[PDB]
């Protein structure tokens, strides 16, 4: 009965089906895919669908309908046209390949987009980057293009494409520009692993900034770094491995290199081995990595294929990028000796003493790495076991051992931070006046044991998808209320409390965790059992014991915890968060260390518990201070597919990154909401320096009116606030268009408003004596419509007054006649003269008599209708006599004729009486009718007011009701969010109980039962479940389109107010006071309206210039409304109610009996 | 004109009864008043125009062919009655079968050639119009022209 | 036909912005009293009240510019609507000789109030002009009208 829409699924997300049946709080939905396959699909989660699949739009905002299902689906079919970039409104969604995409990333592509509106061009990134080239050339304010996703999204690489972008067409040919981009492989091989959810995985995350001067070139850049997961560097998991440099340094250094370095295959050191050893190369690359460096795990499995990565060809790769950036070869091996010295300081291994004192001592086999560590990193080896074995308190094994880890993750720290600062020098800038900063933060990630650096991982997630809110939902929708432009208000899921849980002060978990490490004796137990004592009721953080997942269910309530993140619940063991907490590395180590003799090792350091969580914590809030400061363009990238798959688009995953990354409810709020926003001032003063003089003599308001015309755009389009001027969105070619600053545009622009503002000079006058002229016309129809008015009064005063006599006296008349015909035959009869006699002058006595009385004076039609009711029975009498004389006179020829003629007479005369008695006496009886009804509806105004009843309480309490189911749905949604991440985890790791009834049955069972009571709650079930399914089209409405009318709005616009009875009535659709004033314009016409019972039976709408439009129930009710009767408020509308059959008459006479056979037929 | 016998009939009687003369004439000044007795509506324009082609041979009265004649083309063009229902419903408001009585007598007072407060009057009490009940005009229209 | 289209509600918008001196969005007797005499018609006040209370939902003397399409609203006949456009022209046309001069906008622009300088109108006559005659005709003023 309809069109197949969108349902729930739980692979493909969203599928294509068809509605069967109407439940109270599911669609019964047939999936066609699947036939006999059927489900209840809940109201909120059944959508309208597309009505032909294989339209792809560029811009999702410009689709016919806009929810979840049709974004998946139009990404859907996009994606597999090999277009992967698609827009929300200002928002770019780029869903990763996981293949090279050919011929766009060349620079032709690069070549094309250069100043470019987004939308005359297919989406892609470099036209998000041109837009923030664009908006800082003009707002001249910085900008940030934030990028985010999850895991696995492809951050790195759009950021990639970023940079290439605006080195490549907004750079000079310097070597900065090659710079900016070539800077980005050396921090890629330095702070980038192989995690499960991505092969090149950013472990730091990371802002590049790229200044810009005031003339809008390119002065440099700046490279910030965000906490590097440290936590690798020592303890790498099953299938993960280090940081590619450990590995392109093994497999890419030359012979000398190798010698110098000490290396030998990666599974000789500990750092390494304990985790994936294979390295990354194709056929060639694999037959070029020489045979020493493989180790033997290489051999027995293999190198592992990524479309983009290679170790040996990385290392030429990074080789040249380094003499690029300007690294001589001695700065380069310095760097790579610390590397080595990393990796061989794993490889000491400490053994205890035979006697039980807490003597650390080493092995025979680390004696020779002691050497080689202590050479490579500038150290002495008596230094260093004195201080490693030691404190000079003795250790035992344990904590040598995390001694030994202590120093290694304090290394390779400080040498990333100096490769940054030296990848920062390469490119340096003194003073500049906007950037445009890439932020490519290490996204969302969660795995089976999660330790401290997913755990601030997530919180950056955290904040950043908080602050993405703030921009697009918290400041847009303030910004549209300061201009009220009623756009319907769309509620987000606020992340404030999980930002808050984290960071809060003597209430925060960083803060918790802080006075935990302060304490003489620290203890992850007593941590976890703080949390659980100072946020006991907080709806984030929850107790494994009542977690979704199996897995951590096992960890009881003092060792771990779990926390709703935006993206879901995430379960963090508080194993060893208080050890990961600290950034003290004791004083031995640091001694030991600054007296190295490597100049290179004395400038690394040369730039007590200090928590992580509080340094990561001013780190986030300085870098979310510098967005706030600036403007923002907003990427959200994301995967396809859980199993790194090409060509695989695996619906669930992307619609649980879209509802959580809060994209679905910025599609429902552009649905309506300007993504181009403006102020007057700025094009007034824009224009204003071409502009001429006497233009400007418009309100400033009125100038911008004239502007929009000169291009003709569309009124469909922009919407004036209070201090701002809008554009809808899919309509950016001619906003940046408005934003040229071509004089000779301008120019033209000035002339055409010109233009336009002339000629709405000449329209509002000549419409103003249009206004005139319709104003003195109607004052004719008003003045001839009186006339006629007074015409009818004075003709029914008149018509009381002398007609009444004058039909009685019609009558008397034909008397009169019928008497000089008598007069006649009776002269004919020759018996009993005498008394015939006597009636004749007896008759024209009452003749003569009644025509004075007339003449003379007023009488009413009733007096006279008595007289002549009283001389009919005397012409009886006179009939009667007359056969009575027939009996006993005989005029045979003569006397038969005349008086069978006379009763035949006499007989049509009595028809005729009979009928305009029964005529006058049903008006009169209509009117008995019609009085009662207005006196009916009389005492029901009077009821209503003796009633005095009040709801402002029952409203009062419904208010907070409705809040408080907003309260609980929005808690529904997180459990739904945190479900669906636990199926994530899971799928990684491996009197009458009508309620039931069918709208089915329910409408053919109120076609035919006659059994009272079934009607009772079988209409009022059908009609429930109707009012359902008109909400369900309510929501899911087409933007251009406008609401559906199925009765007029004066009928359910009456709803401010809260019997066997065939009630008739009859509403306009626009109540003709109001006749133009109504936006919608779309119905019009008298709605008629048969109510039955308790709920509707029959309506009608003639339109003014339409055939008619019949209905009934039982059969068409998609049209017929479904309030009550009471809610219509029909008895309280004065006139509405209306005849019985006159109703029926219009119905007759527009197929009414046909459309009624057709109903029987149906 | 040709026209229905029996209307000139009633034709003939209407003009027989009024004739106060008796003369065989009838003054206009209650001619045109009282001519108003059949279901034919002039105005005050039309009733004043026929006055002047009567009174054109100065006489001030009529005899009964001119009469007749007069009606002819009086019959000849006449409003439907579907015109006046038209006029009555220019002024209702909300188009829920009532104007309110003062809005009404707003508009026969003050629009056009004057109406006089008897008549309002007559419409208030005998003619069934309820001032707290607006008048159901459709049944007054009915009432007025049957 | 009773119903307009959305364009010719909003140049009616503009001719209402004329009406409405002051910009308060509401109108009562008086204004269209001065505009309406100034144009050459006599009302009186009774059957401009008598409108007014046509269209005052709340009775308050004032009209909103919906009330005034509304009372524009009339079933009117289908030749009335070029028998008025006409008719309008002749406002526009004090000698009805079918074409206006810059002396007749001159007069008009006077009295609806609109300052203009005489280089104005005739850049007004000039630029409503697609045919260039110097002066214009009817069938322009309908292809003004629509545009
Ligand atoms: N536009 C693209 N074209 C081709 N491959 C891409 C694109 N975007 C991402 N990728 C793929 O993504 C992988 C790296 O993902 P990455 O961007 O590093 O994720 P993250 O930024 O979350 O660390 C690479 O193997 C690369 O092939
Ligand atoms: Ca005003
Ligand atoms: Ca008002
Ligand atoms: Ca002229
Ligand atoms: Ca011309
Ligand atoms: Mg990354």
């Amino acid at each position: 009965d309809g069109k197949p829409v969108w349902a729930p699924h739980p692979t493909d997300g969203f599928q294509m089906g068809n509605i069967v049946d109407i439940g109270p709080d599911s669609l019964t939905i047939e999936p066609l895919n699947q036939k006999g396959k059927t489900f209840l699909a809940l109201i909120n989660q059944v959508f309208p669908a597309e009505e032909d699949s294989k339209k792809d739009v560029e811009d999702n905002c410009s689709l016919m309908y806009l929810n979840e299902a049709t974004l998946l689906h139009n990404i859907k079919v996009r994606y597999s046209k090999d277009r992967i970039y698609t827009y929300v409104a200002n928002i770019l969604i780029a869903v990763n390949p996981y293949f090279d995409i050919p011929k766009i990333y060349s620079s032709e592509a690069i070549k094309s987009y250069q100043g470019k509106s987004l939308g005359t061009r297919p989406p892609h990134v470099f036209a998000i980057a041109d837009k923030a080239f664009r908006d800082m050339k003009v707002l001249k304010m910085s900008q940030s293009i934030i990028v985010s996703g999850e895991s696995g999204a492809g951050k790195t690489e759009n950021t990639k494409f970023v940079l290439r972008y605006l080195t490549e067409s907004y750079g000079t040919g310097q070597d900065i520009d090659d710079r900016i981009v070539e800077a980005n492989p050396l921090l890629e091989a330095f702070g980038n692993a192989k995690t499960v959810r991505n092969n090149n995985s950013s472990r730091f995350g990371k802002f590049v900034e790229i200044h810009f001067n005031e003339k809008s070139s390119v002065v440099g850049g700046f490279v910030s770094h965000y906490l590097l997961e440290k936590s690798r560097i020592c303890v790498q998991g099953k299938e993960e491995r280090n940081y590619h440099i450990f590995y392109r340094l093994c497999a890419g250094a030359s012979e000398d290199i190798r010698e110098k370095l000490h290396l030998s295959s990666p599974d000789n050191f500990r750092y390494l081995n304990r985790g994936c050893t294979r390295y990354f190369a194709n056929k060639e690359t694999d037959k070029q990595i020489l045979q020493n460096r493989k180790s033997p795990e290489y051999l027995k499995a293999g190198s592992m294929k990524d479309p983009l990565l290679d170790d040996h060809g990385d290392f030429i790769r990074m080789c040249t990028a380094m003499k690029k950036i300007g690294l001589d070869d001695e700065e380069k091996l310095d760097l790579f000796r610390v590397v080595a010295g990393v990796l061989h300081l794993g490889n000491i291994d400490f053994e205890e003493a035979g006697s039980t004192s807490g003597g650390c001592n080493l092995k025979n086999k680390s004696a020779q790495s002691l050497e080689y560590c202590a050479e490579l990193l500038g150290l002495d080896q008596d230094d260093l076991r004195v201080s490693l074995t030691t404190r000079k308190v003795p250790l035992k094994v344990e904590q040598a051992n995390n001694a030994r880890d202590a120093l290694a993750k304090t290394v390779y720290s400080h040498l990333f931070d100096h490769v940054v600062n030296r990848v920062n020098q390469c490119f340096p800038f003194e003073t500049s006046s906007y950037f445009i900063g890439v932020l490519d933060i290490a996204g969302f990630e969660y795995f089976e044991h999660n330790s401290f650096e997913q755990f601030c991982i997530n919180y950056c997630n955290e904040k950043l998808q908080q602050f993405f809110n703030e921009r697009i939902l918290k400041e847009e929708q303030e910004l549209y209320q300061k201009e009220g432009l009623g756009v319907n208000e769309v509620h987000y899921v606020d992340n404030q409390d999980c930002i808050d849980l984290i960071e809060a002060k003597l209430v925060g978990i960083l803060d918790i965790l802080d006075e935990e490490n302060r304490l003489p004796q620290p203890s992850d137990q007593h941590f976890t059992s703080a949390v659980h004592q100072k946020h006991k009721d907080h709806f984030r953080l929850t107790i494994p014991r009542k977690s979704k997942l199996a897995v951590h269910r096992n960890i009881r309530d003092d060792e771990g915890f779990i926390i709703r993140h935006f993206a879901g619940a995430v379960c963090y063991e508080t194993t060893q968060f208080v050890e990961k907490n600290n950034d003290a590395l004791h004083m031995s180590l640091e001694s030991l260390i600054c007296e190295s003799r490597d100049k290179f090792i004395r400038e690394l350091f040369e730039s007590s518990f200090i928590s992580v969580g509080n340094k990561f914590k001013t780190q986030l809030n300085l870098l979310l201070d510098k967005l706030r400061s600036t403007g923002a363009s907003f990427i959200r990238c994301i995967k396809p597919n859980l199993k790194m798959t090409s060509h695989h688009f695996e619906g669930a995953q992307i619609l649980s990154q879209l509802q959580c990354s809060g994209m679905v409810s910025v599609l429902d709020l552009m649905q309506g909401g300007y993504p181009s926003r403006a102020s007057f001032h700025e094009l007034y003063n824009m224009y204003k320096k071409y502009m001429p003089d006497k233009l400007a003599r418009l309100d400033p308001r009125l100038f911008c009116k004239a502007l929009f015309k000169a291009l003709g755009l569309n009124e469909n389009d922009y919407k004036f606030g209070l201090t701002k001027v809008f554009f809808r969105p899919g309509k950016f070619a001619e906003f940046d268009q408005i934003m040229k600053s071509d004089p000779d545009h301008l120019a033209e622009l000035v002339k055409r408003v010109n233009h336009w503002l002339t000629c709405s000079r000449w329209k509002k006058v000549q419409w103003c004596s249009l206004s005139v002229i319709k104003l003195k016309n109607k004052i004719k129809y008003r003045a001839e419509a009186c006339i006629k008015m007074q015409k009818t009064i004075r003709m029914w005063l008149c018509k009381r007054r002398h007609k009444p006599r004058i039909d009685g006296l019609v009558k008397v008349g034909t008397l009169k006649k019928r008497l000089d015909k008598f007069n006649e035959v009776v002269s004919v009869l020759k018996d009993g003269k005498p008394e015939m006699n006597k009636q004749i002058k007896n008759l024209e006595i009452s003749i003569d008599t009644l025509m004075a009385k007339i003449k003379s004076t007023m009488m009413t039609q009733e007096q006279i209708q008595k007289e002549y009711d009283a001389l009919v029975k005397s012409s009886e009498e006179l009939l009667s006599a007359l056969q009575k004389k027939k009996q006993q006179e005989e005029e045979a020829e003569r006397l038969r004729r005349i008086q069978e003629e006379m009763e035949k007479e006499r007989k049509r005369r009595e028809e005729d009486e009979k009928r305009r008695r029964k005529e006058e006496e049903e008006r009169r009886m209509k009117l008995e009718m019609e009085a009662k009804r207005k006196q009916e509806e009389e005492e029901r105004k009077k009821r209503e007011d003796d009633e005095k009843r009040i709801q402002a309480e029952v409203e009062a309490q419904l208010a907070r009701q409705k809040e408080e189911e907003s309260q609980q749905q929005a808690v529904l949604e997180q459990e739904r969010r945190d479900r669906e991440l636990a199926l994530r985890i899971a799928q990684s790791e491996a009197k009458y109980d009508l309620s039931k009834w069918k709208y089915a049955e329910l409408r053919d069972t109120i076609n035919t039962s006659c059994d009272i009571e079934l009607l009772a709650a079988c209409r009022e079930e059908f009609h429930r479940r109707l009012k359902v399914y008109h909400a369900w089209k309510s929501k899911n409405k087409k933007r251009n389109t406008e609401t559906e009318q199925r009765a007029p709005k004066s009928v359910t616009d009456y709803d401010f107010a809260p019997n066997r009875q065939q009630r008739f009535f009859r509403i306009p659709f626009i109540r003709p006071a109001d006749q133009y004033k109504d936006p919608q314009s779309k119905k019009k016409g008298w709605w008629y309206a048969h109510f039955d019972g308790p709920w509707i039976a029959r309506q009608m709408e003639l339109h003014p210039d339409k055939p008619p439009i019949l209905l009934v129930a039982g059969k068409d009710d998609m049209e017929m409304c479904e309030l009550n009767l009471e809610e219509t408020g029909l008895t309280r509308k004065r006139g509405a109610e209306i005849l019985p059959r006159q109703f029926e008459e219009i119905w007759e006479r527009c197929g009414g009996i046909q459309y009624l056979q057709n109903a029987i037929e149906s | 004109d040709q026209l229905t016998e029996e209307q000139i009939a009633e034709f003939k009687e209407a003009f027989s009864l009024f004739d106060k003369d008796g003369d065989g004439t009838i003054t206009t000044k209650e001619l045109g008043t009282v001519m108003r007795s059949l279901g034919q509506n002039p105005t005050e324009a039309e009733l004043q125009d026929m006055i002047n082609e009567v009174d054109a041979d100065g006489n001030g009265t009529i005899d009964f062919p001119e009469f007749l004649t007069m009606m002819a083309r009086k019959m000849k063009d006449t409003d439907s009655e579907e015109e006046i229902r038209e006029a009555f419903r220019v002024f209702d408001k909300d188009g829920n079968g009532y104007i309110s009585a003062a809005e009404l007598r707003h508009v026969m007072t003050n629009l056009g050639e004057k109406l006089t407060d008897e008549e309002v009057d007559e419409m208030i009490r005998e003619a069934d119009i309820d001032g707290d009940g607006q008048v159901n005009y459709e049944e007054f229209v009915q009432m007025m022209t049957a």
